[PDB]
RNA sequence: UAGCGGCGAGCGAACGGGGAGCAGCCCAGAGCCUGAAUCAGUGUGUGUGUUAGUGGAAGCGUCUGGAAAGGCGCGCGAUACAGGGUGACAGCCCCGUACACAAAAAUGCACAUGCUGUGAGCUCGAUGAGUAGGGCGGGACACGUGGUAUCCUGUCUGAAUAUGGGGGGACCAUCCUCCAAGGCUAAAUACUCCUGACUGACCGAUAGUGAACCAGUACCGUGAGGGAAAGGCGAAAAGAACCCCGGCGAGGGGAGUGAAAAAGAACCUGAAACCGUGUACGUACAAGCAGUGGGAGCACGCUUAGGCGUGUGACUGCGUACCUUUUGUAUAAUGGGUCAGCGACUUAUAUUCUGUAGCAAGGUUAACCGAAUAGGGGAGCCGAAGGGAAACCGAGUCUUAACU
């Protein structure tokens, strides 16, 4: 039982090959390229879905941090005002009030200076 | 093929009751007055091969 | 344990460790995938690199053509190489030790009765030697799909059934487990009862 | 010229020559590897 | 039902397939490690086989030699010799038996089990403890 | 296994048992007696086989379709439903198959028979000499000179000859067995250049022969020798009349055939690398494994605007390929130009362990016979008993004068 195995081989390397659409050059075009290029593709995405949890965060604290100065204080002590104030909203929804509804900033504010005081 | 059995080991090593292999001490053909009558007496009975080198003797013995 | 016969309505007395014990799976399985495989003719060659028909000279110098080291034009990386485990005719054959044989053909005989696959009639003969008479005679038994066995092989039967692709026709003698196993239904004559009882204690 | 370009490339395959680099390529090899000694 | 046959669970175990593969396990190497002498075709060192240090089968000394008599000496249970179909016991009646062969010529009566009929045991050795058990269940000892 | 063995690596019997097959004879030598069985060579007759052959069953309607053997409906053959072809898949269209027959002639085999040659059978006698054996050297015996029997002989020698001689594993004696120094002999057995039939959990064009094709060719080499690549239009050539561009071209565009000519001979399918044309987006102040996480804008589709999907991707965080070998590689260490096809833990036989199945103090047969994967075949192997170097003893045994 001799196997021929043109059939399967032409059906892996296509399967790499639609996975790598989009990539400059042989990245795209050559099998033995684009398979390290869908690898390295799918390392790399497993590495930031760990990343973006880490950069979201540290552009939430940025936005909260100008808001908060903009109502005069930091955010180490807006942080610490609400932790005091006993205020469990997390930074994602005060980075989204800070942009979008200014006139609860201020409040949240106020209860930060209020219990930090 | 058929095995052959290592054939200089199985005039060295005897099958026991229990899978064991016994052979007989090295050390008592030559060199005899040198030596102390206790070491002499407690190198002819015969002995067990030792846990290490059964499955040496396994693979040279495979009939016996 | 009895057998119903289909035309006479008598009970033929069989025993039980042969018509009425269980169904062995694996034993069952053992001896049909062994019985498969004793019919395989084992014919086949390739190549080894020895066998291909070429020359030993080695196609370039070990050192300073910048090819890869070769040595022989019948490697098997080569095209048109000779095989690597280039295979040899070899006999399939698995041995069926007697009691696991018997064993697998009381427990298939079992089945037959227990899923009434298994048709006892008192005399089974066709007339003339014809297919047209035998196709008749299993339409007006409801038969289509069918092994026959009979205890005294008839001639006019043998060349009844000889044309008909679905039934076949067996003496008591030689009956095979893929046999029992592959045909609808199995229609014994009586004395085939009596002579496979003898075969299988 | 399918047939002389087999051929054509069976040319240096069985060769001597050592100080032609793969039979036919001058070079400066014999310099090369006198001075490393 | 042909295709509903099927093995019994646990006979059929998959079979170690070399090479195919980092997923499978065994590939590259497959399973036999880096380089030396045993991981290379046909590798491997012969038997009894300890580096050069002289190996055991030949730094232990030799010992005893072959009976040439025992390869003809047989020895009998007390199982058995209810198998000899007749009540008497000799070298034949034994061979015709199928119980000690053909080239045996002496024949000994051991006690490993269960003598029960009256037995006449003619000109085979018996030892002392199956002489006492041929003799205690009827039987008949003579030489 | 016993043994042989730098007692290493390894080599490895016989006796005895079971089967296949079975067959015995002649000369060394005279008389009686003849053609007496015996084969060999030939003629003839019979039987059978080979080399050409002959007959050989049984179907139509309708739907899809280029075409029907297909679907549906209703029939018939079958000692014939092995197979192949026919415009798709046919038991009934064709060739065949089962079955039943056929040879003027030449032949193979087997009986019968004619002739020739050959010799039966009886009594008595003989019963293989430079030979057996030996010394020296070597070889074959499983046996390597060893305590080495036995066989063969290059060299030197050398008997007895049935009141005799050979062997029985140094050797002697006793006992048993056999008759060398002359020869013939079927079957079981081994093999396939070659022919026929059939079969394949063999290959299907980089495979299978090196060779599916005018292949041991082209070609290479002084020579011996080495040694390729290369299959497939269509059901049928109906293989493109004629017209136009063009050099009375090449190539093309129509026309026509065709079910289909991106089925047009550079011909089934028609992948990938590689090269183009067209459209959307991005790209000419921006540095690096070229992605990835975020992400505006734009273009197409939607969408009861539901704010989605696809393509692109400015800008931005992070980010130095894969393999291999290594203590450690982005490494400036190895390998790879890319694609496509092939390319590496197999097979056989023994032995051990695990799983599983059968039977169980028993399990199982091998060769072979064969109604032949059945059933016979238990020769044998393994186990139920060990100890001891061995005799021997035996649930004990060995050690030892004997064992707390």
């Amino acid at each position: 039982a001799r196997v021929k195995r043109g059939v399967i081989a032409r059906a892996r390397h296509k399967k790499i090959l639609k996975q790598a659409k989009g990539y400059y050059g042989a990245r795209s075009r050559v099998y033995r390229v684009a398979f390290q290029a869908v690898i390295k593709a799918g390392q790399y995405a497993y590495r930031d879905r760990r990343q973006r949890k880490r950069q979201f965060r540290q552009l939430w604290i940025a936005r909260i941090n100008a808001a908060a100065r903009q109502n005069g204080i930091s955010y180490s002590k807006f942080i610490n005002g609400l932790k005091k104030a006993s205020v469990e909203i997390d930074r994602k929804i005060l980075a989204d009030i800070a942009v979008f509804d200014k006139v609860a900033f201020t409040a949240l504010v106020e209860k930060a200076k209020a219990a930090l005081a | 093929p058929k095995i052959k059995t290592v054939r200089g080991a199985a005039k060295r090593f005897k099958k026991t009751g229990k899978g064991g292999f016994k052979h007989k001490h090295a050390n008592l053909r030559h060199i005899l007055t040198k030596k102390a009558t206790k070491r002499k007496r407690h190198l002819r009975p015969k002995a067990m091969v030792s846990k290490g080198d059964l499955g040496l003797v396994i693979a040279c013995l495979p009939y016996a | 344990m009895e057998l119903v016969l289909k035309d006479a309505q008598s009970a033929l007395t069989v025993s039980e460790t042969t018509f009425g014990r269980d169904f062995n799976e694996a034993l069952v399985h053992q001896v049909v995938v062994a019985y498969a495989a004793g019919a395989r003719q084992g014919t086949r060659a390739q190549k080894t690199r020895a066998e291909v028909t070429g020359s030993g000279k080695k196609p370039w110098r070990q050192k300073g053509t910048g090819r890869a080291r070769s040595g022989s034009i019948k490697s098997p990386i080569w095209r048109s190489g000779g095989v690597t485990f280039a295979a040899r005719p070899q006999d399939h054959s698995q041995k069926v030790n007697k009691k696991m044989y018997r064993g697998a053909l009381k427990s298939i005989l079992s089945e037959l009765v227990r899923q009434d696959r298994l048709i006892v009639v008192e005399k089974f003969s066709v007339e003339a030697p014809k297919t047209k008479l035998l196709a008749q005679k299993l339409k007006d038994m409801a038969l289509e799909d069918v092994l026959i066995i009979t205890g005294e092989l008839d001639e006019n039967l043998f060349l009844a059934a000889r044309n008909l692709h679905k039934v076949d026709v067996r003496d008591a003698t030689g009956i095979d487990p893929v046999s029992l196993i592959a045909f609808d239904k199995v229609v014994m004559t009586a004395d085939a009862v009596k002579q496979v009882e003898e075969m299988l204690a | 010229m399918d047939i002389n370009w087999r051929h054509n490339q069976s040319t240096f395959y069985h060769f001597t020559s050592d100080h032609r680099i793969s039979g036919w390529k001058e070079t400066n090899a014999m310099y090369v590897a006198l001075n490393s000694q | 039902r042909l295709n509903t046959l099927s093995p019994a669970e646990g006979s059929k175990k998959a079979g170690k397939r070399l090479g195919r593969g980092i997923g499978s396990g065994l590939g590259k190497t497959g399973g036999r490690g880096h380089k030396g002498q045993k991981s290379r075709s046909g590798g491997g060192v012969r038997r009894g086989f300890e580096g050069g240090q002289m190996p055991l089968y030949r730094r232990l000394p030799k010992f005893g030699f072959t009976s040439r008599k025992a390869a003809i000496t047989a020895e009998i249970r007390l199982s058995d010799l209810a198998k000899v179909e007749g009540g008497v016991v000799d070298l034949n009646t034994l061979k015709a038996a199928n119980i000690i062969g053909i080239q045996i010529e002496f024949a000994k009566v051991i006690l490993a089990g269960e003598v029960t009929t009256p037995v006449t045991v003619r000109g085979l050795r018996v030892t002392k403890g199956a002489r006492a058990a041929i003799e205690a269940a009827g039987g008949k000892i003579e030489e």
